[PDB]
């Protein structure tokens, strides 16, 4: 019932420094140990730092480990940032013996300009409506780094029903794409006055609505 | 010949915390592999010693020192802390070598109406040194007036009970508490894994 | 060198059970703990459960009453059983060795390579396209086409049988609830030609062999 919370990405550009907080919540972090992985893309997860701060052999010493505990935060700090180093990081400890895992971070070694996202949405088509069905379709394209979040509103609420969203995808210009689907009841759409797609890059959230 | 952790771990009966029980281990073969409580621990963490290679590291002595607190004190049972438990009970040394381990047994040490066999002193004239046992009776002096062995006005009980009711909140629950101490005093080594 | 492999089933009907077997090579299952660890397609990690040379489990509350892992000293494997299996089993599915304490796995050292494990009860169905069409008319509106509930994937988008490319986008596919997919395509297009010229969207859907033609239209 412990929770191990993560960024979703961080990002910096290659030689620098960059770090991976991991928050505890409903509990302590510093009484268990703090194990960090790397999983690079179609590979399996590998162990960069286990207990708290000790690497395995064969992992560079740049890779550190951290705990905070004036914060309940442990942290995965890497210096010399090689684009290698491009990954999910994962932290993992435990709640009474069952392991707990984070969010993961999706860090990205900046290799190109950083890009703004481009997001346009749709509202239910007429003809979908015919069909005794509602769906929003929020279309984000062309951002770097390839990471976002998505929170849909409904009549500025919170939503978290129907929606799903994709995982970015690399584009033909080296840039990312996404999609977010929210899936409504044609009673639901007309119901309010107001359906709102917000879309989060790096710091900055961009925002577009609609209406019947 | 194997290590008696067994009789540390699924050991029917725990001592109270101030006057806490001291297990000695030697001449044996540690078992590392057994999941004790369904290694289901609250707090796991050593200091000094790594777990990943206890199985390939040989010892003189492991002191195993057991008892019961309630749930927001086990906090206390680490290196360089201060309270009620590590002042006047259990004190661990900041050059702490060894691992602290606590599951919550309020399945087994809360009663109905209240489990009130487990102690621990309240009042002590001066904080404990590490590794320092106190089992004193001695009416407390909290004022001017002596006290000749009569509890009263300013004159305190040094132990006071735990009262353990199913029913509490988490941090109010009995927690067994086990420290295990690895020494490697310049001696033969009589401790080891396979 | 150790290695570990995982293999079996992969392709599940709900409610059957998952079966995988993983095997230990350059060395023996002594002073290791081994677990099983699952990863859902673009979700995080789920720690299964593990196993002691000895046979006693420690499984994750969230599954142990459908979860069994079982060893073979004999044969150098250990095994995972999932019954009543869910579509929310899909994921890909990793053997790992352990090293620790009294059940406490503190490093994990060696993973398999991981085997994927998909549950699902769909059959081929062809597209079904919707026009995603522009608003009043920066100056450049977009307007696309949305590609619901087709399996399995791909769906391959065109605009204007080809000679529309400038602003084409065609994004990745969403997995929803009925096991199904959804696309969509758009192009950004300047707002004076939304009278002047025609633009359609030509959907294929090779697996069922449908070809689409739609065209978008504003209001
Ligand atoms: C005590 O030890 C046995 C093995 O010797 C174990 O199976 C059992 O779960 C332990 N705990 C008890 C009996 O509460």
């Amino acid at each position: 019932n412990f929770m191990l919370t993560q960024p979703h990405s961080v990002s910096e550009s290659p030689g620098k420094t960059v770090t991976i907080s991991c928050t505890g919540s409903s509990g302590s972090i510093a009484s268990n140990y703090v194990q960090w992985y790397q999983q690079r893309p179609g590979s399996a997860p590998t162990t960069v730092i286990y207990e708290d701060n000790q690497r395995p052999s064969g992992v560079p010493d740049r890779f550190s480990g951290s705990i905070d505990s004036s914060s309940n935060s442990a942290s995965l700090t890497i210096s010399g940032l090689r684009t290698e180093d491009e990954a999910d990081y994962y932290c993992q400890s435990y709640d009474s013996g069952i392991w707990v895992f984070g969010g993961g971070t999706k860090l990205t070694v900046l290799g190109q300009p950083k890009a703004a996202p481009s997001v346009t949405l749709f509202p239910p088509s007429s003809e979908e409506l015919q069909a005794n069905k509602a769906t929003l379709v929020c279309l984000i394209s062309d951002f770097y780094p390839g990471a976002v979040t998505v929170a849909w509103k409904a009549d500025s609420s919170p939503v978290k029903a129907g929606v799903e969203t994709t995982t970015p995808s690399k584009q033909s210009n080296n840039k990312y794409a996404a999609s977010s689907y929210l899936s409504l009841t044609p009673e639901q759409w007309k119901s309010h006055r107001s359906y709102s797609c917000q879309v989060t890059h790096e710091g900055s959230t961009v925002e577009k609505t609609v209406a019947p | 010949n194997l290590c008696p952790f067994g009789e540390v771990f699924n050991a029917t009966r725990f001592a109270s915390v101030y006057a806490w029980n001291r297990k000695r281990i030697s001449n044996c073969v540690a078992d590392y592999s057994v999941l004790y409580n369904s290694a289901s621990f609250s707090t796991f963490k050593c200091y000094g010693v790594s777990p990943t290679k206890l199985n390939d590291l040989c010892f003189t002595n492991v002191y195993a020192d057991s008892f019961v607190i309630r749930g927001d004190e086990v906090r206390q049972i680490a290196p360089g802390q201060t309270g009620k438990i590590a002042d006047y009970n259990y004190k661990l040394p900041d050059d702490f070598t060894g691992c602290v381990i606590a599951w919550n047994s309020n399945n087994l040490d809360s009663k109905v109406g209240g489990n009130y066999n487990y102690l621990y002193r309240l009042f002590r004239k001066s904080n404990l040194k590490p590794f320092e046992r106190d089992i004193s009776t001695e009416i407390y002096q909290a004022g001017s007036t002596p006290c000749n062995g009569v509890e009263g006005f300013n004159c305190y009980f040094p132990l006071q009970s735990y009262g353990f009711q199913p029913t509490n909140g988490v941090g109010y629950q009995p927690y067994r508490v086990v420290v295990l101490s690895f020494e490697l005093l310049h001696a033969p080594a009589t401790v080891c894994g396979p | 060198q150790v290695q570990l492999v995982e293999w079996g089933a992969g392709l599940l009907k709900p409610s059957e059970t998952l079966s995988l077997t993983c095997a230990v090579y350059g060395g023996s299952f002594s002073g290791y703990y081994w677990s099983w660890i699952r990863q859902p397609p673009g979700k995080g990690l789920e720690w299964i459960g593990l196993i002691n040379h000895s046979g006693s489990t420690n499984y994750n509350p969230s599954l142990k009453s459908r979860v069994t892992i079982s060893l073979d000293t004999s044969k150098n494997q250990f095994s995972l059983k999932l019954t009543s299996v869910t579509a929310a089993d899909t994921a890909v599915y990793y053997c790992a060795r352990g090293l620790g304490i009294f059940g406490v796995v503190t490093l994990s050292d060696v993973w398999g390579q991981g085997t994927t494990v998909t549950v699902s009860s769909a059959s081929t169905k062809g597209p079904s396209v919707f026009p995603l069409a522009p608003s009043s008319k920066g100056g450049t509106a977009a307007l696309g086409c949305l590609v619901k509930d087709y399996f399995p994937e791909p769906v391959t988008v065109s605009w204007n049988s080809g000679a529309l490319t400038s602003g084409v986008h065609t994004f990745p596919a969403v997995l929803q609830s009925s096991g199904l997919y959804s696309l969509s395509s758009v192009v950004t297009v300047p707002s004076s030609s939304l009278g002047t010229q025609t633009y359609i969207c030509n959907v294929n859907h090779k697996p069922s062999n449908t070809k689409v033609d739609k065209k978008v239209e504003p209001k």
